[PDB]
This record gives structure tokens, sequence and C-alpha cells, in this order.
């Protein structure tokens, strides 16, 4: 056993239960893409206080508005920020857990120089 | 599916088991709505009897219920 | 080892930067591609691009050919069956880029009569797994020289 | 100010003492019975409102403003519900430590009878049972005897005291439970049923006993009453701190001197009680070890907290206990505080009404542990599992005897741990190691018994 | 019915009644082993120890009716390998 | 798979999107 | 008349008076029970529907407390979960382990609701054991086993509410209560088996199944 | 520990029969009359102890005679007997002895108090004597937690008990007459302090009709 | 698992022969056995399966002592 884990008294299972805290299945459509962009976001917000916000929400969540005019409709800090980088340059596909490669050559490998094949760390 | 009668089980005379020949004893689609299953049903072809269900109704339910006055003959002793 | 330590931890906070990161990069992809893409998922470092039939050759030119992007390998190709939608089938494609270390997937639609354009034109590889969809499905992948 | 001189010119319940008469032509001489049909003929709002700036609050311990709870019962609209609205005293006296409701019968019955009728009428009430212990027989019989005498006058009967309130009083004789001096079971049991409680809502003042409104008070709360009323009420509120008014009975007992039952303002400190009304304590104040202030249903106090802790609701509430029944239960340092716990959780045991699930079962556990414990038969985080045995009891109950099976042991625990962890090493040292549960290395279940390990508490 | 339940291959097949006694005990106790893995599945499951597998590999037949295990070849089976199972349960339980 | 459990196993999950993509809240008043 | 709630943030309507429990059906949100059936009348002594209301300071019972206009109810926030799992470590206290023998065994909400609001495992080690009870004799139809009860109290109003055969009641007090007929009696109703249906645990069970 | 079962016995069935008679009866109808006629079940527990002083204990057919006549099927009587523990549904002895093992009896010395009465009767807890004139019980508080140690003999409390006092009074209640309640020897009273009281010392009581207000 | 926290290197080879795969297949022999003298040299004390008993099935010894362990056996073999 483990000690938190077999620890009698400060245990509840609410805590250590990570399976009924499981990350949702997010789901974005067209329309929850431009409110972020006519819009934007909790961390950078750009909406009207009061119910006017609200249903400005609320003609994004129906076609009232769309994708490609809230792209037209975005100026240069939307873009270069929020869908490219601020360099302007678009992202790359991301690693979880990058790997820098290094050629090991000499005595250390596997096969000597001659052979075809090398080794990598 | 519904069962054929011929077809369905069996004893078996060597051992024991429960033979068949129905193919479609185990099989048991699931469908998030009527409208699908009927359709998916009629594009297959297949002869359907729907099952309405029966739900249970709601009537009020009070604790105090329990401990009301009887101006009356008392009808039945409450135990809990 | 007298007590032995294990601290607890959900396995899941270890993904929330990656995951922000998904979420940019699909969000240019959908900025980019407005066309064709209808939505996109993220859940623990997989992303899930949704389309339309029509949609397969140009997304995966993209997703083959773009330099953000260099999906060059033919990971697997599935269908799922959903009855209780119109189009019950669902075939998905999953990518690798072995340049940035990425794996990337691609869903459409289909029906048992609605086939679905066949990517042997880009990737090789899916000669055989179209086969495999086809005989385990029914689903039909039009352009395929020998299904 | 200093508290604690409460003279006898203001002490209420003369005759604690049989310095005097409890006949009807003695409490004559004593002021009871006195001026009751013009305080009927004054209404419910004065009677109400007298005890309202009075600030008498409840005494069997919880002490929920009195006024306030018999207003309660006097909501608009009320006459139209067309019934009987009946009245109920909790003279039952489950609570060991607890000497008062004893005294205020045995000796000065007429006071609670005016009590009941007063609060009747304050709260419209048409008759008034009294549940008493079934113990206590003879004190039943004394009251009935001058619940007798006072139909014969006229005070209690129809046209009480000649004036134009019609007016019964019943006794019945509780056949023993301390849960049914809970207020719900009460009810309950004057029912026919048996005393298990009743969840709040729907509260006693709208749905009560036959189904009648009614309302359940301590002895003591509507003893005092009619001398409030009679006497003006602002002297009350004169005597003990701005929310804890008045005189109240301490039954004092234990390791102590001389034991005794007295009456004092609150708010005076319990140093000045435990060494002037009574002898001191056993041995000296430095041979004290703990005091229990409201009976076994309020945690444990240590000596350090003993200096300066005034007896109030207030106060005591402010160190992690309560002030109950005001009964004090004294400990000296020649005892074996853990066997008391043990017993109190024993106690409770044997009154959990056996409903609710957490009680049922808590209670038990907490025995089965408690006997572990006094013996060393445990590991110290057994414990850190007992405080947290008593926090799934503490909330999740009907009444509140699951709470008060709780407390004293976390008293306990908070106050006297190394007492427990020394036990322990005693046992550690003196018969050998110990793992969960008290399973030794040894035990086994040979041929239907545990053989290998000694057995805490079983005696069936 | 633990073990009929786990089984992946559904090999076993169990019917139990009250006995005469008033006890809870089978009646029908069958495995096929031509449907059998050999996952140990059905020792894992059992509360009390009941089915095991033994070491024993030596039991092959020249037909395949003699592969329908019923209770009686079981509990034989049981009787016969007893000292052997013993040995690898007192050396295999407190792992398991 | 008639003996399924009739009791919901596994309650809603937890939302991991970065604020970044949650849709805004408007200031109250 | 139909009053208007909050719910794990979701508004529902009902009418006055109503329990709880029954707004949380109406809005879909899952609550644990054990002494709450539809058609029988409501007691409060399993203690498993505790739920947090802001208008009360402790956990109140869906089961009883009547339903009001603008109240606020969470099922999900950690008191209601430890408290759920504190009460579910005492039902299963001094509850034999008989799983195997249960005929109740995948059919039981003890299990069930153990595995989903209860803890993976007990702290109950203890030496003096668990309680112990005999099993009755009501007759042919019903089988016993009453180690297994945990005093719910659903065959008690059935029988005394919906049947009339008030042989059936709450004997001793405390730890040692025991549901049974006071002496050796036989439970003459028509309607006796539905008693089976009713139990939670394997306590009353069907005898010739 | 507590009983909730039953087993027949020649001496405790239902066909024995039991009958109040006419003075329990009498006093049976005027305990009715104290409460609501339709809420007659409400007696079920004074006309039990009626019964129990009677008859020396609660039988079968005390129960079932009371829910005859007050028209509640037993089972409900059944329960309440059960419930409350002054209900002794088995023989008792002559003289039942009740002593407080509770904390502050104990702080006072009621263990040597139960190992005295141990001794002499040589009879345990929840035992009867051979002379069907001792029945022990230890039980909790029971309200004279001030004048302790204490004990009971069939309703009747004594009190500030010591071992030699109660051999001696456990001497005299075998053979001949019992001494009077309260405490042991009266060479101390009631709730008075030991010592004498030092609170209401006068010998004529303020009438509180002298200081009323000025309303009234 | 835990080729994170052990130390081994991964041959590559031109001319994507069978040869260049067979001298990678014997790489990988060699390298794996680098792997094994580490892991055999640090095997951590603790559990080898989820202390969660909802999810894997409980020691014995608990199954037949403790309820809550038993109901979660039960349930997770059927
Ligand atoms: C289980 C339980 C038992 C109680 N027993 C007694 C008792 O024997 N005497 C007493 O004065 N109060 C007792 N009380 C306290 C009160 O009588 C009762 O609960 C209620 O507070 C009435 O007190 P009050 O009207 O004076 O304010 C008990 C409370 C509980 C919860
Ligand atoms: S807490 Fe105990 S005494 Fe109170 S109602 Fe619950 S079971 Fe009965
Ligand atoms: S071990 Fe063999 S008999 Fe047991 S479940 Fe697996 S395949 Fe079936
Ligand atoms: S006791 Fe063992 S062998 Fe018998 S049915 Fe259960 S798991 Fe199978
Ligand atoms: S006997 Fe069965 S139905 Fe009745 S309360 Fe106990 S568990 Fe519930
Ligand atoms: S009633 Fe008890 S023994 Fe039977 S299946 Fe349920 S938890 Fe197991
Ligand atoms: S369902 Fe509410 S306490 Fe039982
Ligand atoms: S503690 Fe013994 S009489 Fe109260």
């Amino acid at each position: 056993s483990s000690y938190p884990t077999n620890d009698i008294a400060e245990n509840p299972y609410w805590k250590r239960d990570h399976r009924r805290a499981y990350p949702q299945t997010a789901f974005f459509d067209q329309k929850t893409v431009t409110g972020l962009l006519e819009l934007g976001s909790e961390a950078t917000p750009r909406i009207a206080d009061g119910e006017a916000g609200t249903k400005a929400l609320a003609n994004i969540a129906n076609g009232g508005v769309s994708f490609t005019q809230a792209l037209g409709k975005s100026s240069k800090d939307v873009i270069y920020g929020e869908v490219l980088t601020v360099n302007g340059l678009p992202p790359v596909a991301p690693t979880l857990a990058p790997k820098q490669w290094k050629i090991i050559e000499g005595e250390a490998a596997i096969y000597p120089k001659g052979y075809p094949c090398r080794t990598f760390h | 599916w519904d069962i054929v009668d011929v077809a369905n089980r069996w004893e078996n005379d060597l051992i024991g088991w429960q033979s068949s020949g129905d193919y479609m004893q185990a099989t048991q689609m699931k469908f998030t709505s009527k409208e699908s299953a009927i359709k998916f049903a009629n594009k297959q072809g297949w002869d359907f009897y729907i099952q309405e269900p029966h739900h249970r109704k709601f009537r009020v339910k009070q604790y105090a219920n329990n401990f009301v006055h009887s101006y009356g003959k008392l009808k039945h002793i409450r135990t809990k | 080892v007298d007590e032995v330590y294990e601290p607890i931890v959900n396995p899941a906070d270890r993904y929330l930067q990656h995951v922000s990161d998904l979420h940019q990069y699909a969000k240019y992809i959908m900025a980019a591609l407005p066309k064709y893409i209808q939505g996109f998922s993220v859940w623990k470092d997989e992303l899930t691009l949704h389309v339309a039939p029509s949609a397969v050759i140009p997304v995966t030119t993209f997703l083959r050919d773009n330099t953000s992007t260099q999906y060059k390998s033919i990971i697997d190709i599935t269908a799922v069956d959903y009855p209780s939608r119109e189009n019950r089938f669902e075939v998905v494609y999953n990518f690798l880029s072995v340049r940035h270390n990425s794996r990337i997937r691609l869903k459409t639609y289909a029906t048992e009569v609605t086939p679905v354009p066949s990517i042997t034109c880009l990737y090789e590889g899916a000669n055989w797994f179209e086969r495999e969809a086809y005989d385990m499905y029914g689903v039909f992948f039009e352009g395929h020289p020998d299904l | 100010r200093q508290y604690g001189g409460l003279k006898d010119q203001d002490r209420i319940f003369q005759n604690l003492y049989d310095n005097y008469g409890w006949d009807l032509a003695s409490a004559r001489k004593q002021g009871d019975w006195y001026k009751t049909k013009e305080l009927i003929l004054k209404g419910d709002t004065w009677i109400i409102d007298e005890i309202k700036k009075s600030g008498l609050r409840g005494r069997g311990g919880a002490g929920f403003p009195s006024g306030l709870k018999w207003s309660f019962m006097n909501p608009p609209g009320w006459e139209k519900n067309e019934g009987p609205r009946y009245l109920v005293v909790n003279a039952d006296e489950g609570e060991p430590g607890t000497c008062k409701d004893r005294e205020i019968m045995r000796k000065d019955p007429h006071k609670l009878v005016e009590g009941c009728l007063l609060a009747g009428r304050a709260m419209n009430a048409t008759a008034a049972y009294i549940y008493i212990r079934g113990e206590f027989y003879n004190e039943a019989a004394v009251l009935q005897t001058a619940i007798n005498e006072a139909y014969a006058a006229g005070l209690i009967g129809k046209d009480a005291c000649g004036s134009g309130y019609d007016f019964d009083v019943y006794i019945h004789r509780g056949m023993g439970a301390y849960v049914c001096g809970e207020e719900t079971s009460l009810i309950e049991s004057l029912e026919g049923k048996a005393g298990k409680p009743r969840l709040k809502p729907p509260f006693p003042a709208g749905v009560g006993l036959f189904g009648r409104p009614s309302t359940v008070t301590n002895v003591e709360t509507v003893a005092v009453a009619p001398t409030i009323l009679r006497r003006g009420g602002d002297w009350f509120a004169s005597f003990g701190r701005e929310r804890n008014s008045g005189t109240k009975l301490f039954c004092i007992s234990g390791n102590v001197n001389e034991p005794c039952t007295v009456e004092e303002e609150m708010s005076i400190p319990l140093r000045e009680l435990l060494e002037k009304h009574c002898g001191g304590i056993k041995g000296g104040w430095d041979n004290l070890l703990g005091v229990i202030p409201g009976g076994c249903s309020v945690p444990i106090l240590p000596k350090n907290i003993c200096e300066d802790v005034l007896m109030d609701f207030d106060a005591l509430k402010d160190v992690q206990s309560g002030l109950g029944t005001a009964a004090v239960i004294v400990i000296n340092k020649q005892q074996d505080v853990i066997r008391a716990i043990q017993r109190f959780a024993a106690f409770y045991k044997h009154e959990s009404c056996g409903q609710c699930t957490p009680c049922r079962e808590g209670t038990t556990w907490l025995l089965k542990a408690m006997d572990r414990f006094r013996t060393g038969q445990a590991k110290e985080r057994e414990i850190d599992m007992l405080y947290e045995l008593t926090k799934d009891i503490e909330g999740h109950t009907i009444c509140a005897l699951g709470d008060a099976a709780a407390w004293p042991i976390q008293g306990l625990i908070r106050n006297f741990r190394p007492e427990m962890e020394t036990r322990m090493k005693k046992f550690h040292d003196e018969v050998g190691a110990v793992s969960v549960g008290g399973w030794m290395k040894d035990a086994r279940v040979e041929k239907g018994k545990v053989v290998g390990a000694p057995l805490p508490g079983v005696h069936h | 019915k633990l073990c009929e339940a786990i089984c992946p291959a559904l090999a076993i097949t169990i019917d139990a009644e009250e006995r005469i006694d008033g006890s809870r005990r089978t009646t029908k106790y069958d495995i096929d082993m031509t449907k059998c893995i050999y996952c140990g599945y059905c020792q894992e499951s059992c509360p009390v120890d009941a089915i095991v597998e033994t070491p024993n590999v030596e039991y092959a037949t020249e037909t395949r009716e003699e592969l329908l295990y019923n209770k009686e070849k079981l509990l034989a089976n049981g009787d016969k390998w007893e000292l052997e199972l013993q040995y690898a349960l007192d050396a295999d339980a407190p792992y398991r | 798979s008639a003996g399924s459990t009739a009791w919901e196993p596994v309650g809603p999950g937890r939302d991991d999107r970065p604020d970044s993509f949650k849709l805004p809240t408007p200031k109250p008043e | 008349a139909e009053i208007e709630l909050t719910i794990d943030g979701h508004k529902v309507s009902i009418e006055a008076g109503s329990a709880l429990i029954q707004a949380c059906e109406k809005a879909g949100v899952t609550v644990p029970r054990y002494c709450y059936h539809d058609k029988l009348a409501i007691a409060g002594n399993c203690r498993m529907c505790l739920v947090d209301v802001e208008r009360a300071p402790k956990p109140v019972a869906s089961c009883a407390y009547p339903v009001a206009p603008g109240m606020v109810v969470r099922t999900d926030t950690e008191r209601v979960k430890q408290a759920r799992e504190n009460v579910m470590e005492m039902m299963l206290q001094n509850h034999p382990l008989d799983c195997p023998v249960c005929d109740q065994g995948g059919e039981c909400d003890l299990q069930d609701q153990s595995m989903r609001y209860g803890r993976d495992r007990g702290r109950f080690t203890e030496i003096t054991g668990k309680r112990s009870t005999e099993d009755k004799n009501i007759g042919p139809l019903v089988k016993t086993s009453m180690n297994r009860c945990i005093h719910c109290t659903r065959c008690v109003r059935f029988a005394n509410d919906i049947a009339g055969a008030p042989e059936l009641g709450s004997s001793g007090r405390g730890n040692d209560m025991q549901i049974g007929t006071y002496l050796e009696k036989n439970l003459n109703t028509e309607l006796s088996g539905n008693v089976i249906d009713l139990c939670p645990v394997g306590a009353l069970t069907n005898k010739p199944y | 520990h507590i009983v909730s079962v039953h087993r027949n016995t020649e001496n405790n069935n239902p066909s024995i029969p039991f009958e109040f008679s006419p003075e329990n009866m009498k006093r049976a109808e005027e305990v009715i009359a104290k409460y609501p006629p339709q809420y007659k079940k409400a007696a079920v527990m004074p006309l039990l102890d009626i019964g129990q002083r009677q008859l020396g204990y609660t039988s079968i057919s005390v129960m079932n005679y009371v829910a005859k006549l007050l028209e509640m099927p037993p089972m409900r009587v059944y329960e309440v007997a059960t419930f409350y523990t002054m209900y002794n549904r088995t023989p008792m002895g002559r003289y039942h002895l009740q002593i407080c093992t509770t904390t502050p009896c104990q702080l006072c010395g009621s263990d040597g108090i139960m190992e005295a009465v141990q001794n002499t009767l040589n009879i345990k807890p929840g035992e009867t004597t051979k002379d069907n004139l001792f029945t022990l019980s230890e039980v909790e508080c029971l309200g004279a937690c001030v004048n302790a140690p204490m004990m009971a003999i069939n309703d009747d409390y004594y009190e500030d008990l010591t071992p030699e006092g109660t051999v001696k009074l456990l001497e005299d209640c075998k053979a001949g007459k019992m001494p009077t309640p309260g405490p042991e020897n009266h060479v101390r009273r009631d709730c008075e302090p030991a010592s004498g009281q030092k609170v209401l010392l006068s010998k004529e009581p303020h009438n509180v009709a002298d200081f009323l207000q000025e309303g009234i | 698992d835990a080729y994170d926290k052990v130390d081994f290197d991964v041959p590559v080879g031109m001319n994507g022969d069978c040869y260049d795969r067979y001298l990678i297949r014997m790489a990988e022999f060699r390298q794996s056995l680098r792997i094994i003298e580490q892991c055999c040299n640090d095997m951590p004390a603790g559990a080898v399966k989820v202390e969660d008993f909802k999810i894997n099935s409980p020691p014995r010894n608990l199954m037949k002592e403790d309820m809550e362990a038993l109901i979660h056996h039960f349930l997770l073999y059927t």
C-alpha cells in the first residue's frame, strides 16, 4: 500500500476519485468559434454589459452573424494574437512531451563507424 | 426480436445444455429515440410493434399527512 | 522501505497547456478553411476535426502539404455505427506527423449507400484500410482501384 | 459587574429544602395562586411580551428564547383551525447529572401547575399534559394529589380560578426512556406509539399532539413564569449578562466534597459555584482533571478553562461546550476520565431509539472503540479515526441525541489525548503489539470464538 | 455464479437450488474445456477458493465428450489433487 | 448485458476548457 | 399551485407541499434513497437523501423537506458527498458478508449506491465483531435472513397501509431493533409477495426461487 | 442487552387468560377518559403498567387484552412494551434492585455497591435468585445524581448508600420491614447540602404578593 | 510507462534494406538488456495496481473480512 491512500482518518474518496473528475469532451462548432471572435473570452472580454450583451450572444447562438463576416470584421490585434501568433506566424502541431534528439558516435555507439546503423540518445 | 417457437431453445441430451437455432435470440439494438428506431426498421424492412411506456403518475407526498387529525374513528393506526 | 509514499494526483492536470495549444491550433485551422470544417473537439491531447465527405480530399491535402501540419503518415481508418443517426456511419481517419511529433483525427459521415472519397490518391497505405472498412461495415470508398 | 449573590429574597424556588409546605394551604403563603385571575384576564399578548422582555430562555438544554416559541403557537388566523390546542411539559429528566426537575415537583408543585395554566393561557391551550418518568413514581403521586387539590379549589378545570378559561391538567407517566424527553418523541409517546422521534418539519406548533398544535416546555421554564409575571420582568433582566438572564438551578455532583443542588443567577463563575455553595473540590482545586457543566450531552472542560468561564450559554459556547440542564459533573485526578466517557457512550447506545441509521450504528462503534482505548488496545491513528466517526453522526440525524453522542468524545480527544496514548503504550509494553481493530498477531477464529486476544466489553 | 459471469468463453454452466438441509448448493456444474482458454479469472472471482486450476496438463483424450466435465468429474479431480492444490495455495494465496 | 447497472456510474466530468475559449459572461450590470 | 426553484442550476416547477426529491426527479437529478418509495408513506430513517439548502445550515432530507419558492439546492458539493460516504459506512458496518448467497446480488441498491456514492474500503475491523440476529418464520412464501436488514420500514408501511396486515412491526429499541412479528405468526395477506419487491436488501426473498 | 423476540412457554402464552379486577377496570376507564375518545390507544402505556402491577410481569396475555380493549392490533402493543424498558416481559423477583452505574454514581462508589450485592446474593445482572426474591439489574441515571450513589427497590429510592448499608438493607428486605426511602439512615437529608442549608435559612417565606409589579 | 525514467538509445539506419533492419533488431536486443538491468536495479516498493477498489479487485484478506471490498469484488467480477 501507499500512505495517503491507506490513511484511515483524513482520506475521503471524493478527493482521490479521479474517474468522476474526468475531463469533458469539448465541442466547438463554427457558432461557438465566431462568438469567441466577434466577442472574446473570459480572459480577454470584448462584450457589452447587461442584457444587451446577452442578446449579443444570442444573435450568434442563432445564425445572426457568420464566421467569415467576423473573420473580416476582425482587427489586426484580434487575428494576430488570437488566431495566429503575435509575430504573425501560424501555430505548429503541438507536442506534449518534446524530444530533442542527439547522436552518439565512435566508441559509445552500439555499432562501429563502418556499419550502416547509428545510435540516437 | 420476437421468438420463433420451434427454434428458440431446447435441451440437449448429452450434457444438459440449451441449444438454439434462432440467431437473433441475443441481439438487442439500442437507440436514442423512437423515431430513429422506426426509421431504421423501415429502412431494413422489419415489421415492428411499438410498446409505449408507462410512467409513474405524479402525486403530492407530505410527511405531515402521517400525523394529521382524525375527527372521527381512526381508520388505521400508523407505525412509522 | 518502511512507508511507501505515492502522492495523489489527477492524470489530467498534466495536459492543460497542451490542450490550450491544441485549441489555438484548431482555431487557426477553422479560420483557415471555413468552407469545410464544421467543428472540432479536444479531449486529453487528442484533437478531432469534423467534416463532410466532400471535404476529405481538400483537408487531407492541407494536412499533408502545409508546413505547420505535415501529417504525412496514415495511421488508421475506421468506421463506427451509430444507428440512431440518419447517417449511421462515421468514418475516422487518424494521422501522424513525425516532423512535429503530433497526431490528429478527421471524421466524416456516410450511409449504407452514400460513398466516401478515397485518399489513395495521397496515402497509398489507405488501400487496405479502406478495403477493411468496406468489408466490415459496408462503406464505399469512391475512386478506389480495387475495392 | 460580578454575579453569584442571588439572595433568598430573589430565589424563586423557595421550599427547595422542605423549609415549608407543598400543600395548597402553604403555597398560598408562598404567594402561589395569588392573582392568577387577573393575570388570565390580561391576555395572550401581555403575557408573551413580558416573558419576552424577561429574556427567559430554555432550560432543558436548548436555550431557545421563551416567549418567541410560545408566540409561534399564536399566528394570525389560528381560531379557524377549530380544534383543541394542547400544552406539554417535559418533566422527563433523563440527563445524567440532572436532578432539578425532581426538586421542582416533590417540593413546590403548585408553581408548576400555575405555570401550565399560564403558558396555556398565553398559547390559548385547552389542556396541559405532563410527561413524567416512570421511575419518578412517588413524585408523580404527589403531583397528582396537588393537581387534585387545585381541581377542588377551581384553579384548574372549568372556569379556572373563576375566570372565563376552561383548562384541564393531566399527568402522563412515561415508562422509561431518555429519548422520549425529546420534543417530538414525547408526543408520539402520548399518542400510544413508541417514542420514536419525528422530523422537523412539521413543527409541533403546526402539527403536534393528536394532530393538533402543541408546545413542549421544561418544568422550570413554566414553573418560574408565574413569578416573572407577578413580579415585573425587569428584575429578571437585572440578573446575569444581557442575553443570559436570571436564576438557574444547578445540580452539582461527583467528586466534590459536598454534593449539592442550588439556585443562583446565571453568569456566575464556575469556581465560586464549586467552592461556596458546595465544599470545594475533594482534594483541592488543583486536584481537578476536568468538569462537565451541562451533563453528559456536553464536552468536558479542562482545568485551564475552569479558572475563568462563566456559567452561561454564550461563554460556554465560546469554549466549544454548552450549558445543558446546568448539571455540573466534577472529576478529580484520581479518576479514569476515559471510563466516564465510555460509560456515556454505553448510555447513548442504550437510549438510541433505533430509528435513523447513524445513531443505531455509530453509537455501537463508538462504544466498541472506547472500550478498547480504555485498555490501550488500539493505535494512535485510531483517535483520528474516532474523530471522523463522530463527524459521521454530528449532523445526519433526526433528533439531537446523535450530536449529544458525538460531542463528549470530541472533547476528550481535544483535551486529554495523551492519557489515551499513554494507556496505549502501556498495552504495547504489558501485553503485546496491536493492529487496527484490536486484532493482535496470535488472534484467530478457532471454534466459534476469538481466542488469541482479550475482548473488551463483552458481557451479554 | 461469478465464475459463470466473468468467464470470457462462457464455458461454465451452473444450476442451483435449495438443498435438503436448507443450504445453497449446486446440482450442475459443467466446464467445456474445449471452450476454456485457461485465464484463471474463475479462481480469482470465487470468494471461497472452490474452483481452482491445477498444474496438471496431462489430460488428453481420444474423444471430445470426455472434455465436457461435470460436477462429479471435478469433485474427484479435487479429491485427487488436493495435496498439490494445498502446496500451490500456501505459496500463492498471499499474493492473491 | 442484462445485469447492467441501474444507477448512473460516473457523473458529469470536469471542465478543462481554457478560459480563452469559454464564451464570456456579460458583466451583470 | 406550481412553484419554481433551482436544483444544480436547473429550474423546475412542481406543486406546493411536495417533496424535494420529486422535484429532483422532475429535473433528472439522480438522488439516492432507501426509505423512500413513491407509493408508500414517507419516513426519514435511511438518511441517504441528504442535500444542501441555502436556507438551512445542516444538510436536510430531500425525502421530507417541503418544497418552497425560490429555494436553491445543490447535490454535488463536498458536504453532500461526505455525508453520503459516512452514512454508507454506517449502513455497512453491521451488514453480513452474504452477497454470494443473497438472492439480491446483481440487483441490490446497497451495492450500487455503495459503489457510486461510497468508499472503496471500510475502516471497521473491530474484534467484537458485527451484530447478529435470528431469522423469522413468517411463512412459506417469504424467506428471511434478517442480519441483512437496514431498517428502512418499507415492509411495515406497506403492510399496515396498503395491505392491511398489521402483524408486521418494529420490536425492540436501538441497535437491537428487529423487524418482525413479536411472536411466531405468518404474514397473512394475498399481497405478501410485494414486500419482496420492496425490500432493497435480501432480508425478504422469494422462497420457490 | 435487550430481547426483542418472544418464544411461547407454558407460563407465558396467549392461551393463559387475563382480566383486570373491578378496581383496576374502574381505574382503566378513568385513564381512558383523560384522553380523547378516538385516541384511546394513547392509554396503552398506563394500562400496561396497571397490568404489570396486578400481575408481576407484562405477559403476552396482558398485551393482548389491552389491544382488545383499545381496539388496536396487538403488534402495536408489542412494540410499546418492547421499546420502553420498565415493562418487564419476564417473571421478576419480589425486589427489583436497580443500581445506577452512571458516571456520577460511579465516581461516588457504585462499583462497590454492585460488588457487595453480587457477593451477598451471589447473582449477576439480569439474573434471579433461587428464592424469587431479588431480581438484579444495573441501569442508567435515575434522577438522583446529587444523592450519589443510590439504588431502587420496587419504585422506592434508597440514597447515599454505602456497601455495609446496602448489605444490611438487603438483609432487612429479605426478612421483614424495609426502611423508608431517602438518604441512608437519614443522618443526611434529601437535597439540602449535607453540612446543613446555606441558602434558605429562614422560618417564614417571602410571599411574592409583597413584591408585585405596579400594574396588575 | 517508465521509458522516460530509464536510459536507452534508439538505433537508426540508412539504405532501408533488410540488413539495416536486422542490425536495428539486434541493437534493440542489447538496449533492452540495458533497460532490464536498470529496472532490476530499481524496482520501487508499493502497490502494483490502482488502490481504487472500484476499478481493481481488492485483496482477498479484505474481501473475506470487509463488506465494501466484497461488494466491489462482486460488481467488478459480474
Ligand atoms: C434526546 C433528548 C432528550 C432530552 N431529555 C430531556 C429531559 O429528560 N429533561 C429536560 O428538561 N430536557 C430534555 N431534553 C431537552 C428539552 O426538553 C427539549 O429538547 C426541548 O428543548 C424543550 O426544552 P425548552 O422548552 O425548555 O426550551 C432532551 C432533548 C433531547 C434531544
Ligand atoms: S439520533 Fe438516535 S435517538 Fe435520535 S432519532 Fe435518530 S436513532 Fe433515534
Ligand atoms: S479459467 Fe478457464 S474455466 Fe475459468 S473462466 Fe477462464 S476459460 Fe473459463
Ligand atoms: S462458489 Fe466459486 S465455483 Fe461456485 S459458483 Fe461461486 S465462483 Fe463458481
Ligand atoms: S425487513 Fe427488509 S423491507 Fe423491512 S425494513 Fe428491513 S430491509 Fe427493509
Ligand atoms: S442485500 Fe447485502 S448481502 Fe445482499 S446483495 Fe445487497 S449488500 Fe450484498
Ligand atoms: S430517502 Fe430521505 S432519509 Fe430516506
Ligand atoms: S448518575 Fe446515578 S442517579 Fe443519576
